[PDB]
């Protein structure tokens, strides 16, 4: 009280019995979005 | 009203005034591959009318001594029209077929062709006659192209199996005194959802004269047999450059 200075994991488990599905997608043509580019 | 018929698909139409119904192989209509069964993830191309239409191949001549012929699918069309082009440019292919075999004569001729579809028609050799030689059929025999090939031993279908039992497969007969064509609709059959149109022939079409052609001399002797086929629900995937084999 008379001395103020005297006062985790962002990822967890899921159940995945099967491989991920593939959702149908179409063409995407635009600026700003660029999922193919990465920074290893 | 069962003897008359018309088949229209794509920019092509077939007519017949002496049919004997139509066979739907194993009772199933061809259909595009459903998402539950599919495995390849790329969106396929389904050209529709440019490939699901009737193609007429080279005609054969039926003689009093013919042994019989056969064609392999999809081999017959790998180099015809837009269908062939798609089969060459893609790794994966899948489709069904409408097979229409034609042969007309006169009310004075006689004979009977058995028209059948045999899935996975694997051929064998006569093993050097004695059976001590483990020979194999050459490409030209297993995949004869659009010209088809001739059976050397129809009785055993060049494969050690009895012609007498071929009727256990989807078929029709062209009995000259009754009809002049056979029509069979074939659905895709394989252990995989799509496959190579070049390396694997899904089925073979056999046309064998079980009751030999005959007629009195003076009657027309050139009695041809013509095969017209149409891919149905043709789908392709795994696009890349064109490959012929
Ligand atoms: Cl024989
Ligand atoms: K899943
Ligand atoms: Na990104």
């Amino acid at each position: 009280d008379p001395i103020a200075d005297m006062i985790r994991s962002l990822t967890a488990l899921q159940v995945l019995p099967t491989a991920a599905n593939t959702e149908a997608s179409s063409h995407r043509l635009g600026t700003g979005v660029v999922p193919a580019l990465q920074a290893a | 009203s069962d003897r008359v018929a018309q088949l229209t698909i794509g920019n092509s139409t077939i007519t017949t005034q002496e049919a004997a119904n139509i066979v739907i192989a194993y009772g199933e209509w061809p259909e595009y591959c459903p998402d539950t069964d599919a495995t390849a993830v790329d969106k396929p191309t389904r050209p529709d009318v440019s490939v699901n239409r009737f193609f007429t191949l080279d005609t054969k001549s039926w003689a009093k001594d013919s042994k019989g012929w056969y064609w392999k699918f999809p081999d017959v069309l790998t180099e015809v029209g837009v269908f062939g082009q798609n089969a060459q440019f893609h790794y994966l292919y899948r489709s069904g077929f409408c097979v229409h075999v034609q042969c007309n004569a006169s009310k004075f001729h006689q004979g009977a062709l058995l028209v059948a579809v045999l899935p996975e028609y694997v051929l064998g050799t006569i093993a050097g006659g004695t059976g001590n030689e483990n020979s194999h059929p050459p490409y030209a025999t297993t995949q004869p192209g659009q010209v088809g090939a001739v059976l050397t031993h129809p009785y055993v279908l060049d494969a050690g199996i009895p012609l007498s039992q071929l009727t256990v497969c989807p078929h029709q007969w062209i009995n000259l005194r009754t009809n002049n064509c056979a029509t069979i609709i074939v659905p895709y059959m394989n252990t995989v959802p799509f496959d190579s149109a070049l390396n694997h022939c899904n089925f073979g079409l056999l046309v064998i004269p079980v009751v030999p052609l005959d007629f009195n001399t003076g009657a027309t002797s050139e009695i041809p047999i013509t095969v017209t086929i149409a891919p149905m629900c043709a789908e392709f995937a795994g696009l890349r450059q064109a490959v012929k084999q």
